[PDB]
């Protein structure tokens, strides 16, 4: 038993640095004064940020946070996809116009 | 049998036991928590040390080493476990820091260990190594775990053989000073290891890392007592300048103010057109760590110092009466040499048209004119009399000079030509060169030629007139 | 001491077998992230979208532009 | 404690000041004597660490400088003492099945006190070549027993074979050189193999996560040539996660340091006897340390060997020692005709360098290093001993006293000359 307790404390330690695989690192600020970026400052959003911590909680189960993790992404593709298609039509019609009549 | 110590000190003689000490080593620089077990780390050692009867010796060189592997960001772990190790001076602990106990104190068997790898330089797989054993030896010889000199003595290249070499450099640009040698252009191109050795490692590279490091009072200590030193090499007056500038740079922004113009060093946001429409983006760099002391930004990412605190022992100057005095040792060690970095006589002689503008109207304005002109004599002037086709530098200089009388000038001009050019070596070398290429260029003046000729003569009269 | 070790045997086991749960957790989280990673790359090549409203676009986007739309698979890069 | 310091404190009071050493010293023996149990004497032990400095004294009554001691093995103060301490050592390391930690703690303070005692240099205080047998790492006779048998008969067998005793493996007769070749050989392919799944793993998270990174922005162009690991980012700024670490961490090592715990082995043992748990421990693909371990062992050894065949000098110094104390032996000590010189020398070159150093020059290039440097290291520090270590006896510590110095910090004067020369 103190043999596997040793070999697991060797697996667990060793795969915390070393072993890691972290965010994708999309990046996007909204300061216009900013014109050069650390890219290391980056962090997650506090939405998901919580959603993430919530893995090592020492109560919590697994599948709940999965489920969330799956209901956070599908709201993040909906609001996405609605600014982009309102965004698109309309606005650029609209621009389009007023700006022939403005240059007129 | 009955008086040996029955230990095991070379690696080969108990393999397992090294084995995992050294493999554990690895995993306390691979540990993200390592900091808060510097304990157990502890405890484990010496657990490992007492089963399989290790030495203390070679087990202090074998952590020594794997250390100096990660020294570049490990160096916070590695300095809080020797700190806690039973392997460290704590009632005799070296200074290293006041001039009346730079050979005080220490532990002196790792003194031995580490005076003893740092004269390894022959074989070809420790020449890409020294560096970094160096670094970690300027580390750990600035917070008090061995004195100073006790490094100084015992390192390879003794004092006498350093005392021959400074006599032949001596000689030997003196002779090529005076006499000088002739280039060959096209003459005759027709008819019908131990140099290195010095100045590469040993004493002369510890004190380059020791300056480098912001360890200011050995090397301070040391030139005090063999000034020809600076012959040796050059980058001991770029480093000394690069720690000199820091401390005064703060002192400098205060006058001729560019806080208020600080606000102008940005780039230009990436634009991009997307879907007919303009797009601004800021660019993206990532941050490297390196032993090179000066930063850089090699077209893509920022390269910096790994060694974040070095600055840590010296404060900036609150006055200029400071400068003064301080300027009186550092500046006064550094000698004629202050020319071979030009940014710094450009910020002390801005330092000093600000400080004269600032009292044009008080009754006492010829005190602190007198107060210049002396500083300017002894310290300055001479520097500027070294620089090689810069004339910007010049330039600040006599504009700093332009506020005094002209008797001043004409003083300091004759006492320049005539007593410092003779009896001072590396002015005596600069004038020479100066005078012979000019010269050159004198035997080579056209109706025809003056198109280029033109711009170098006046570049070189410009830089080094008189 | 050493006669005596079956009564010193169940506090270690249970470490252990801590040990093990935490190990786990932490597998599970690094799985998460090689899920959502996978479906940002979704995003980024091309325009994979295409979802069904079911009366949700016009509660979102908005119901005049629902008529635009009637007569989504849009681009989200 | 208090009688002990006493005695030091009342020597110049004696009628031969210079007595006071062979009596100190003999009083603290007797107390070293006395404790119950290693809980009292590593309790006692900082006192003999605080007042080292006046051991180093055997007679003078003013202290040394520091760095400096007048002990000799065979001196009037240390003539039974050096003797007696190392019985208990010797004692100590006897039991080798009942020692609790406290066991090993003691005699490594012992140790440590001894080898500072007497300086580097002193005929006693650097081992005269003992290959150090019984490196055993097994569960000391404790739980204690397909491919996991034939794996485990074949690390046993190398690894006594050729690490236990190099000298042995050095000089054979041409059957054992090629016996423990064709042992190794698929050990260190199977090994190898593992470790390239090790590395092929990170680097496969590493460049999908880049390739993704850099698709994902404007003009990124990520680097690809760094991969030195970094905490994520989730981790390196989260403070729940870095509190639940620490509570877990302080809980086992609150475990570890209970007196009801301190029969436990080390957390790097190999445990060579349990042949399943031996397979478990090399073959897992995330705890890659004990493949370091066995690289480092095979390194060592390696190193030796080749130094040994070719030198033809460090040969000499190990026949001497081999003879003198033992006028009777049978290995050769010159017996190298060629054709075994070439396996041997051949074995050699081609596990410590044409496997080792070539894989790890891709990939790892820091455990490189390390072997690298810790071979070179061996070699120089052998070929310190060979003179009997000289290269430490001349140290030259200054004794002066230093004064803090004086600066110039006045201005030159201006003659009466208002111009610059007599004419203007």
């Amino acid at each position: 038993t103190f043999e596997h307790l040793n070999r697991d404390t060797l697996r667990y330690i060793n795969l915390l640095k070393r072993l890691s695989v972290d965010l994708a690192k999309q990046v996007e600020v909204s300061d216009p004064s900013v014109t050069v970026y650390e890219m290391d400052k980056w962090v997650p959003s506090e939405k998901l940020q919580g959603i993430l911590e919530q893995y090592c909680a020492p109560d919590t189960d697994i599948r709940g946070v999965d489920a969330q993790i799956k209901n956070y992404l599908d709201q993040i593709k909906m609001a996405r996809a609605k600014f982009g298609l309102e965004n698109k039509y309309s606005l650029k019609e609209r621009l389009s116009t007023l700006t022939k009549e403005l240059n007129h | 049998s009955k008086y040996e110590l029955k230990k095991y000190n070379l690696l080969v003689e108990n393999s397992v036991g090294y084995g995992q000490l050294v493999a554990l080593l690895i995993l306390a620089y691979y540990d993200p928590d390592n900091f808060s077990k510097v304990s157990a780390y502890l405890k484990e050692i010496y657990h490992i040390m007492g089963k399989y009867s290790l030495d203390s010796i070679r087990t202090l060189d074998v952590i020594l080493n794997v250390s100096s592997q990660f020294i570049t960001e490990g160096y916070k772990f590695f300095i809080a476990l020797l700190r806690k190790s039973d392997s460290w001076p704590s009632s005799h602990v070296a200074n290293n820091s006041n001039y009346s106990s730079l050979n005080e104190g220490g532990n002196m068997i790792a003194a031995n260990i580490i005076s003893f790898n740092l004269s390894q330089y022959n074989e070809e797989v420790d020449k890409e190594n020294y560096e970094r054993y160096m670094d970690m030896c300027c580390i750990l010889l600035k917070n008090g775990f061995v004195n100073f000199y006790s490094i100084w003595d015992n390192v390879k290249p003794e004092m006498e053989f350093l005392q021959e070499y400074i006599q032949n450099l001596e000689t030997e640009l003196e002779e090529e000073s005076t006499k000088g040698v002739e280039n060959p252009l096209a003459m005759a191109a027709a008819l019908s290891k131990t140099q290195q050795d010095i100045l590469l490692f040993g004493k002369i590279k510890l004190l380059e890392r020791l300056l480098i490091h912001g360890c200011v009072i050995p090397v301070i200590h040391v030139l005090k007592q063999y000034p020809k030193v600076l012959y040796v090499s050059e980058s001991l007056s770029r480093y000394l300048g690069r720690v000199f500038e820091y401390l005064l740079n703060p002192l400098y922004t205060s006058m001729t103010s560019s806080g208020e113009s600080k606000d102008m060093a940005t780039a230009l946001m990436i634009t991009r057109i997307d879907n007919g429409i303009l797009a601004h983006k800021p660019r993206l760099i990532h941050k490297y760590k390196t032993h090179e002391p000066f930063e850089s930004l090699e077209l893509n990412s920022s390269y910096v110092f790994y060694y974040s605190e070095w600055n840590s022992n010296l404060t900036p100057f609150a006055s200029v009466n400071d400068l003064f005095e301080n300027s009186h040792i550092y500046l006064s060690i550094i000698g004629p040499y202050l020319g071979r970095i030009p940014t710094l006589l450009s910020k002390i002689s801005r330092i000093g048209v600000a400080d004269i503008q600032k009292n044009h109207g008080s009754e006492s304005l010829h005190v602190t004119i007198d107060k210049w002109i002396d500083y300017v004599r002894k310290f300055i002037f001479p520097a500027t009399s070294l620089l090689q086709n810069n004339p910007i530098a010049t330039s600040e200089v006599y504009e700093l000079m332009k506020f005094f009388p002209f008797e001043k000038r004409y003083f300091i001009y004759n006492e320049m030509m005539t007593k410092l050019s003779q009896d001072i070596l590396p002015l005596k070398v600069s004038f020479n060169k100066a005078e012979r290429e000019a010269k050159s260029i004198l035997k080579a003046l056209s109706i025809d030629t003056i198109a280029k000729e033109s711009r170098r003569f006046a570049k070189l009269i410009s830089t080094n007139p008189l | 001491k050493l006669e005596n070790l079956k009564d010193k045997l169940p506090d270690i086991k249970s470490i252990h077998s801590k040990l093990l749960l935490r190990i786990g957790k932490l597998q599970g989280l690094y799985d998460s992230v090689q899920v959502i990673n996978r479906e940002v790359e979704g995003l980024s090549e091309g325009r994979t979208s295409l979802v069904v409203t079911r009366a949700e676009w016009e509660k979102e986007l908005g119901t005049d532009l629902v008529k635009f739309l009637i007569e989504i698979y849009d681009d989200f890069s | 404690c208090i009688g002990l310091d006493f005695v030091y404190n009342s020597r110049f009071n004696r009628s031969n000041p210079a007595s006071w050493g062979n009596t100190f010293f003999e009083l603290f023996s007797t107390i070293i004597d006395l404790l119950n149990s290693p809980s009292t004497f590593l309790k006692f032990w900082p006192y003999a660490e605080s007042r080292i400095e006046w051991f180093k004294m055997n007679t003078s009554v003013e202290p040394v400088s520091l760095g400096e001691s007048n002990l000799i093995s065979y001196k009037q103060p240390l003539y039974e003492k050096l003797r007696h301490w190392n019985d208990i050592l010797a004692k100590l390391e006897n039991n080798d099945i009942l020692n609790t930690v406290k066991h090993y703690n003691m005699k490594y303070k012992l140790e440590n006190f001894l080898s500072e005692l007497l300086p580097i240099n002193e005929e006693s205080n650097f081992n005269r070549s003992a290959s150090i047998s019984a490196l055993q790492e097994s569960d000391n006779e404790w739980n204690r027993s397909s491919s996991d048998v034939i794996f485990a008969a074949d690390y046993n067998f190398v690894f006594y074979h050729l690490i236990i005793c190099p000298i042995e493996f050095a000089f054979s007769d041409l059957e054992y050189k090629n016996d423990v070749d064709r042992s190794l050989s698929p050990l260190l392919d199977a090994i190898l193999e593992i470790e390239e799944n090790f590395y092929s793993k990170i680097k496969m998270n590493n460049r999908t996560r880049y390739s993704l990174e850099e698709a994902l922005n404007t003009e990124y162009y990520a680097n690809y040539d760094v991969m030195t690991p970094k905490l994520p980012v989730y981790m390196k700024h989260s403070n729940a996660m870095k509190m639940d670490r620490n509570e877990f961490w302080a809980n086992l090592q609150n475990i570890k340091e209970s007196d009801d715990y301190t029969l436990r082995p080390t957390i790097m043992d190999i445990s060579l006897s349990n042949t399943t748990c031996l397979y478990k421990q090399l073959t897992q693909e995330d705890d890659d340390y004990y493949r370091k371990q066995f690289i480092l062992q095979l390194c060592f050894t390696t190193n030796l060997i080749r130094n040994l065949i070719s030198s033809d000098e460090t040969r000499n110094f190990y026949k001497s020692c081999y003879l003198r104390e033992n006028p009777l032996s049978d290995i050769d000590f010159e017996n190298l005709d060629e054709v075994n010189k070439k396996r041997g020398l051949n074995l050699c070159s081609y596990i410590c360098d044409n496997r080792v150093l070539k894989f790890y020059k891709i990939k790892d290039p820091d455990f490189y290093r390390v072997i690298r440097k810790l071979m070179s290291s061996d070699e120089k520090f052998t070929t310190a001993k060979i003179d009997g270590f000289k290269e430490f006896q001349n140290f030259r510590i200054s004794k002066e006293k230093i004064p803090p110095p004086a600066f110039d910090e006045t201005f030159k004067k201006f003659t009466f000359i208002k111009m610059g020369n007599k004419l203007i």
